[PDB]
């Protein structure tokens, strides 16, 4: 229940990912299910926070391409607008779920 | 890229180009080879723009004529984002030639747009801006100073620092806009309107509205610094029969009356204070007219007149003043009885329809003024104004409007008419008459832009028919061509609603509008379409009240209250500011994915100009055919007017105009061939009007399309929604929806 | 007053009958019912207080302007270019002479409009007329 | 502040009421910290003021607000006004330094 909100979620990820050492790389993957999010402030400065925390974020979306989600992608993946992914049936999102494994 | 056109080397600021676009180049400089007028609908989305600004900057600089550009747009916003293409295409061709070339290129606007004294900035009005900048800046206020320094009056700074410096040494060489000038000339303290009004005639390239090329009370001063062999683009061109007709027409109220009669009072009593003081001012200009010098011999070219000149310049009558106005106090006895004239045929109980010949006639047999005096009232009042020195203007804004309306009927007595109606809004109780002088041929004030300028080239994104032009307006075209995008996926999914979920057929007609069932069909749409639209959401109505009532009654049901849990309600204030607002405020929540639904006319502001790419799209929702309020006696006489001379249907005119202010929405939407929307129209009516689309939306609109209901149309955008939110494929698209270099030289010797 | 007929002492509200019955020699708010008892019996002074120019009955007219003086100003143009009608071809297209023309006659409907020489312009117009 | 329109039929209460001209000025207040000058992309303020002395015929009652039998306005402008208002101010209280 209730309307997601990406910003809580990202900022508790970056307080759960700063005591990750250096050499083990900082991931986040986001299984976002709705179209809007409501977030308690400026989510492109906790985007800029993550792109500054190294932190790569990978989102897969149920429902269409979210520009918010998409520009997150890019931002944390170097200019990578591949790390957005939506499904198209049940298999998709079981492939899906299985390409975020691999490293 | 760099590639090139027959003999022609042309310098795209992208790597990559679109076929389209390369069709769109060759057909211009076909075009510009013959010198001829044409009309190119090349589609939105693709490139138009920067195509044009690429193609025609390449045919100024290489070809030895060095032909100027005029670039005239419909709004203000598209002037600075035409602006923004030339700087990057000019960055580009510094950046590939090596060296930045003697180019010179300004955006043309208001003083309101373009003034930077901090006290006359807070105006809400451009007309008490411009009264200000010219008490300020007439040059009587720089000669009374320098006679008596102790004088109260006070100069613009921004103004004065320009008499330092030179006319070329004002900005350094390229492309300014808006943003960059006023950046600039804050930076220098300087005025940028004087610097962009003092270089029309230095740019190799300038681009402004269309209202700076019709309508004669601006046209005038802009038209004589530019070359009549310079090239002439229109962008957006769909709707420049409107400002046509908002170039030649003029509306009377009764209180516009009143303060033309106060203003005359107060008029007659400056001439008698200054006949009392000192009648050489009066009598140097008494024997100036009777010499026969017009306003432009006795008015400097510093200064501007108090009423600008309503009609065209070849219209205007070369012989001096009749000598009925030539004496100040006859003038002002003259305009006194015109004015109570005009009072006396607004008191009507019926609507009055005579052309104005008929007007002239009861007018010379009521009131004893013929024609000749009327053609030169504006010159004359101007004069007068300028002879007496009023420190105040702004009692004697109302005599501008008479002014306007003498000078338009006298000259003009064929293809205009004279509307008087005793109800302005037939929902008011009292009589409000008003009176309305509107140009019914729209061929009029586009005819000297023709006849001056040989290439015109006229393009809209979505102009269609594209032979109903040449008949509206008289021109001919060399050839007239539609292009279709050539893409890998159906980049844009339209579809026809003639029938809600329960199957109750949906209508936007003024009558039914309070009909519940119909409304309960468009609020269950809208709340839909919020639910399955990620990023934002536009909807577009017919007129502001439609949209007014439907939407208070839809908070009054509470549809307005499930559309909130899922996007933020913006809607077209009348007010253009806060409606800036709410655009940027919508602006702001599709990119932060709160989401966004904004509310706006498809006549409106919102409507012209501003687009909707990306996540600023991605619906356009429109509530039934935008057709004109067909009771509007202004309509049926233009309406009339065109079945009696170009022989076109009154309801094939009605159609052909709210089909193309459907098609500049829906056309609003694309950016780019990766930009995609859903083009959704909620009208029973627009099922028979798949062929007045424009070709390219003709071409994506299915014929399963044209009768789908709510649920079904609802299962579609969903369905498209998924298909393109995955990745497409390059190999399915590297050479057929967009060509690199090789692809280009591929197809050209393919051509040959 | 523009609602009420002061010799009658009418409000136009109650006695619609108040109509804007006019007089070429001194334009007055006299209503219809005002004019049908005073001047019925012959002609008479102006019933306003302050004015006391004789008029007949006959010679009233309506209106058509709402300001006073735009209308004396338009009757005195109709009482002076009934005899001054020289046009552009009865100068034979002599346009300078015509504007020098059109200048006097309007001059001296303004001379005759204000008063300030209205004996010798009125001598001027009689002398014409005859001719 | 629901955006329903407001009919004097209703009682209300007369002890929260007593705000009511002062939730107005709240909203003057508003615009006080929502005016502002804007990008000339959007600029939809210059875009009618691009010219200044355009004197054309008179848009008709459908694309004017719609006014009562003695001409005054009937409100239903002002919850458009008061929806946008909610909106901006919504987006504004994200800028913060959260
Ligand atoms: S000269 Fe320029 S800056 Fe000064 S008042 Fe006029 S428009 Fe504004
Ligand atoms: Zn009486
Ligand atoms: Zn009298």
């Amino acid at each position: 229940k209730g309307n997601p909100s990406l910003q809580n979620a990202l900022e508790m990820a970056r307080g759960l990912l700063l005591p990750v050492p250096a050499h083990c790389t900082r991931e986040v993957l986001i299984v976002f299910g709705s179209l809007s999010t409501t977030d308690p402030g400026d989510i492109h400065q906790t985007i800029d926070s993550l792109v500054s925390e190294k932190i790569r974020v990978k989102v897969l979306g149920l429902s269409a391409q979210v520009a918010i989600c998409k520009e997150l992608c890019k931002a944390t993946n170097y200019g990578d607008e591949s790390f957005y992914k939506i499904l198209l049936d049940e298999t998709h999102l079981k492939e899906l779920f299985n390409e975020a494994v691999t490293p | 890229m760099k590639f090139y056109i027959d003999d022609l080397p042309v310098l795209f600021p992208y790597p990559k180009i679109y076929p389209e676009q390369y069709n769109y180049m060759c057909d211009i400089k076909k075009t510009l080879d013959v010198g001829g007028n044409s009309i190119l609908e090349m589609p939105s989305g693709t490139g138009k723009t920067v195509s044009l600004l690429s193609l025609t900057i390449a045919y100024q600089m290489h070809y030895p004529e060095h032909r100027k550009i005029i670039y005239c747009s419909r709004t203000m916003s598209e002037i600075e984002k035409a602006l923004v293409e030339l700087e990057n295409l000019m960055d580009y061709r510094t950046k590939e030639l090596g060296y930045q070339e003697d180019f010179r290129g300004l955006g043309l606007t208001s003083r309101k747009n373009l003034c930077l004294h901090p006290e006359v900035s807070k105006e809400r009005k451009g007309t008490v801006v411009d009264e200000k900048c010219r008490r300020m800046t007439n040059g009587q206020a720089k000669r009374k100073l320098e006679e008596d320094p102790e004088a109260n009056v006070e100069l613009c700074e921004y103004h004065e620092n320009l008499y330092n410096i030179e006319v070329e040494d004002y900005l350094p060489k390229g492309v300014f806009s808006f943003e960059k000038l006023l950046k600039y000339c804050e930076e220098k303290t300087l005025c940028p309107y004087f610097i962009v009004r003092r270089m029309i005639s230095l740019c190799n390239i300038i681009i402004y509205s269309y209202h700076y090329l019709l309508d004669p009370k601006i046209a005038e001063r802009v038209s004589n610094e530019v070359s009549k062999d310079s090239i002439v683009i229109f962008d957006e061109a769909h709707n420049i029969d409107n400002v046509c007709i908002e170039s030649l027409s003029l509306d009377l109220t009764t209180d516009a009356l009143r303060r033309a009669t106060r203003g005359a009072n107060a008029l007659d009593e400056r001439i008698s204070e200054v006949r009392k003081v000192d009648s050489q001012k009066l009598q140097d200009e008494y024997e100036k007219l009777v010499q026969g010098l017009h306003s432009a011999d006795i008015l400097t070219d510093q200064e501007e007149p108090f009423v600008e000149t309503p009609v065209l310049p070849q219209d205007l009558l070369t012989e001096a003043i009749p000598g009925n106005i030539r004496r100040a106090e006859h003038f002002v006895s003259f305009l006194k009885r015109l004015i109570e004239y005009l009072k006396t045929r607004m008191k009507v109980l019926h609507v009055i329809s005579e052309t104005p010949k008929s007007f002239l006639q009861h007018l010379k047999q009521l009131t004893f003024i013929e024609r000749k005096p009327l053609r030169f009232c504006s010159e004359r009042l101007s004069l007068l104004v300028r002879t007496l020195e009023v420190t105040e203007v702004e009692d004697f804004t109302a005599l501008k409007d008479i002014a306007t309306f003498a000078t338009l009927i006298s000259t003009y007595e064929e293809g205009f008419l004279l509307i008087i109606e005793p109800y302005e809004i037939e929902n008011a109780a009292v009589p409000n008459p008003i009176m309305r002088f509107t140009c019914l041929d729209a061929s009029i004030a586009i005819k000297p832009v023709f006849e001056r300028f040989s290439s015109v080239i006229i393009t809209s994104g979505t102009i269609s028919p594209l032979d109903m032009y040449p008949r509206m307006l008289n021109f001919k075209t060399v050839l007239q061509k539609s292009y279709a995008m050539t893409l890998a996926k159906k980049s844009f999914l339209p579809m026809i609603i003639t029938k809600g979920s329960d199957q109750v057929a949906i209508s936007s007609r003024f009558e039914i509008r309070n009909d519940p069932s119909i409304v309960r069909n468009y609020g269950s749409m809208l709340v839909e379409f919020a639910k399955i639209t990620p990023d934002g959401m536009v909807v577009f109505f017919p007129s502001y009240l439609y949209m007014e009532s439907i939407v208070s009654m839809w908070q009054t049901m509470g549809i307005l209250d499930e559309v909130w849990k899922h996007k933020l309600i913006l809607v077209e204030t009348p007010d253009a500011q806060e409606t800036s607002l709410a655009l940027e405020t919508y602006r702001k929540a599709c990119s932060n994915g709160r989401g966004a639904i904004l509310l706006s006319v498809a006549r409106g502001k919102v409507s012209e100009g501003i687009d909707f790419d990306h996540q600023y799209g991605r619906t356009v929702l429109m509530i039934g055919i935008p057709f004109q309020y067909t009771e509007s006696r202004i309509l049926k006489a233009r309406l009339e007017f065109m079945r009696e001379n170009y022989r076109i249907r009154e309801n094939d005119f009605l159609s052909f105009d709210a089909m193309r202010h459907a098609a500049q929405c829906l056309g609003r939407v694309l950016r780019g061939k990766d930009d995609y929307g859903v083009m959704v129209l909620a009208d029973r009516r627009f099922s028979r009007k798949r062929s007045q689309l424009p070709k390219w939306i003709a071409q994506g609109l299915s014929d399963a399309d044209l009768n789908l209901s709510t649920d079904m149309a609802i299962s579609n955008t969903k369905q498209f929604l998924r298909t393109m939110a995955q990745p497409t494929d390059p190999k399915d698209q590297e050479g057929v929806s967009v060509w690199s270099y090789e692809d280009l030289i591929k197809h050209q010797n393919s051509r040959k | 007053n523009k609602d009420m007929c002061p010799i009658c002492k009418t409000d136009r509200y109650l006695s619609p009958d108040v109509k804007f019955l006019v007089n070429p020699e001194c334009y007055h708010r006299i209503c219809e019912s005002c004019v049908d008892r005073i001047f019925s019996l012959g002609p008479a002074q102006c019933p306003y207080k302050g004015c006391d120019k004789i008029l007949r009955k006959n010679k009233f007219k309506t209106q058509i302007f709402d300001d006073v003086e735009v209308e004396k100003e338009v009757d005195i143009r109709k009482r002076v270019f009934n005899v001054f009608n020289k046009t552009i071809d009865d100068f034979n297209g002599d346009l300078v002479e015509y504007n020098k023309y059109l200048e006097e006659v309007e001059d001296i409907i303004y001379k005759l409009d204000h008063g300030i020489d209205v004996a010798k312009t009125e001598e001027k117009l009689r002398t014409y007329e005859e001719l | 502040l629901r955006g329903e329109k407001i009919m004097q039929n209703d009682r209300g209460d007369v002890i929260i009421d007593r705000y009511l001209t002062l939730d107005q000025e709240f909203d003057r207040k508003d615009d006080d910290m929502l005016l502002h000058p804007v990008k000339k992309i959007i600029d939809l303020d210059g875009n009618i003021q691009d010219d200044p002395v355009v004197r054309g015929n008179r848009p008709d009652f459908t694309m004017q607000p719609g006014v009562d039998i003695n001409g005054n306005s009937d409100g239903t402008v002002d919850i458009l006004k008061g929806m946008n208002r909610l909106s901006e101010k919504m987006i504004m209280a994200l800028k913060n330094e959260y």
